[PDB]
């Protein structure tokens, strides 16, 4: 989940 | 929450400061356009825009208060909507043309490269012309764009996280009215303009859905390399 | 155009009086639970509802002033949205249920017969629950449904937007009478119109599923429904 | 033409 990673930081 | 305690003007400046940059596209005016290159340029562009949108969404008031899983859902839901309203906003002072990038200015004739694209392009053009006639303000645009982010996926989630989102949405509605009241609009004109703006969101949703199913079709038609992030955004709509 | 001379109350009464009746589904079966049976009942119901919608649209103030071809475009564009907001409206006083007809009350479990129906059902139920918590009134509902009719196909026009502003004035007038404050008025107005974005979404998603039904040739839909379907492609 | 044409003027 790329979107999930980029949202964390 | 801090978003609920933000004044109207504080809300505007926050959204304005959080604005993502206008990215350039890889485009060679010398190189011949094909129905795989031009889609490739838009795909390459949108993929880079997504990275800025994600960080933009973080700075949208109330968005960080939400669960990470709901942040994913909202963005998966409205990413093409936000890209399109951005595109439409940039293309306002270019009648009959869509400013995908400062170096990528397209009209309907060049949209014929891809099938079904010209219908999407005409709808985007009409939305841009609509914004132009309404004389949409930047302060109003960033409100509308933030509304899309919070609203588009709120009915597709006892979490009670929905209540906070609606509370923020109401605060943004207060912001819009405050803007129109400062523009010298009468009470009737305020409610009318507010309604006019939000009805456009229904059309932006329509363009997104139609655009989405056209992105999913050429995914199966391996003619265009969709990025890994973009593919995962497409999977969300199934 | 006569529609603009109308007062807020004249607008309300005109819309309320133009309301289509609540049709019944085909009585008896086995209480659906098959793909062809359920889609058959829904298609039959929708086809009969369309006839009433067309006559309802003609009574919507300003719709008669449009070109016939423009009337065709708006209806072809918004017919599923109008059906859905009606279904959602009827399903208000029935939490967790979708009142397609008085003798056809469905829940999400009964949607497992058709692929992708549970998803749409959940969205419809969510909209109905949203209407309920907002305590949507009939006077507000008929305004929303008329807005959908005139707005959904306008970008695919000075008169229509003038009429749209007129309905907005009517909505505000309804809320002002209900004792809502100035802040509560524009907030509720926004809340109602944002739901229209979702009704659009459900219609788009719901439309696609009607395509695959037509290609599968599972259910004999009418030629009218087929023409309303072809227009979205 | 269309069935919708007929129904709109009847
Ligand atoms: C098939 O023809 C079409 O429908 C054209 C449509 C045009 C707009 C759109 C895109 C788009 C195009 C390709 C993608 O992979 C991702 C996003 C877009 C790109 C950037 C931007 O800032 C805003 C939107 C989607 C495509
Ligand atoms: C995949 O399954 C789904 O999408 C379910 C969806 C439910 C709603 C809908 C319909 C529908 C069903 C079949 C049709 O041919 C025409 C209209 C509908 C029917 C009556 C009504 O008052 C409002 C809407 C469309 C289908």
């Amino acid at each position: 989940k790329i979107l999930h990673r980029l949202l964390q930081d | 929450s801090l978003a609920l305690s933000l004044t109207a003007d504080q809300m505007v400046s926050a959204l304005l400061d959080a604005e993502p940059p206008i990215l350039y596209s890889e485009y060679d005016p010398t190189r011949p356009f094909s129905e795989a290159s031009m889609m490739g340029l838009l795909t390459n562009l949108a993929d880079r825009e997504l990275v800025h949108m994600i960080n933009w969404a973080k700075r949208v008031p109330g968005f960080v208060d939400l669960t990470l899983h709901d942040q994913v859902h909202l963005l998966e839901c409205a990413w093409l909507e936000i890209l399109m309203i951005g595109l439409v906003w940039r293309s306002m002072e270019h009648p009959g043309k869509l400013l995908f990038a400062p170096n990528l200015l397209l009209d309907r004739n060049q949209g014929k490269c891809v099938e079904g694209m010209v219908e999407i392009f005409d709808m985007l053009l009409a939305t841009s012309s609509r914004f132009r006639m309404m004389n949409l303000q930047g302060e109003e645009f960033v409100c509308l764009k933030s509304i899309i982010l919070l609203n588009s996926g709120v009915y597709t989630f006892s979490l009670e996280e929905k209540d906070h989102i609606h509370r923020v949405l109401d605060k943004i509605t207060d912001t819009l009215i405050h803007l129109m009241a400062k523009a010298g609009l009468t009470l009737q004109q305020q409610h009318q303009r507010l309604a006019q703006l939000l009805l456009i969101l229904s059309h932006i949703r329509h363009m997104s859905n139609k655009g989405m199913e056209h992105l999913y079709s050429m995914k199966c038609k391996n003619v265009v390399p969709l990025s890994d992030l973009l593919l995962e955004m497409l999977d969300a709509h199934r």
